[PDB]
């Protein structure tokens, strides 16, 4: 009950440190390849002070 | 006369279990409107 697989390329991966080295090796190699973009969190606005807001909806029920 | 041989603080003895809430009750009347956020609550 193992599991079985035929594919020699299933635990290949490969790291490279800019997009271009992996896309340039990719295009190297002559794979077609699909290039997604890098997601990175936007910066926040943090204030421990808008816990307790006057007259604001982000006042806190508890602590 | 100037007496410092008794304890002038002998009212306590008479308290009630409610005297701290009806004196607020009383006081009610003399105070000032409260000032408003604008909300009726924060979560609103």
């Amino acid at each position: 009950g193992w599991a079985s697989t035929a594919d020699p390329l299933s635990n290949l991966v490969l790291t490279f440190s800019t997009k271009e080295d992996a896309i340039a090796f990719a295009e190297k190699n002559g794979w077609s390849y699909d290039v997604e973009e890098r997601k990175v969190p936007k910066p926040k606005s943090k204030s421990y002070g808008a816990n307790f807001s006057w007259n604001k909806r982000t006042r806190v029920s508890t602590k | 006369p100037f007496d410092n041989t008794t304890y002038k603080n002998l009212q306590h003895h008479d308290y009630s279990t409610y005297t701290f809430l009806d004196l607020n009750l009383d006081l009610s009347k003399f105070r000032m409107p409260q000032p408003s956020s604008g909300r009726e609550s924060p979560r609103h």
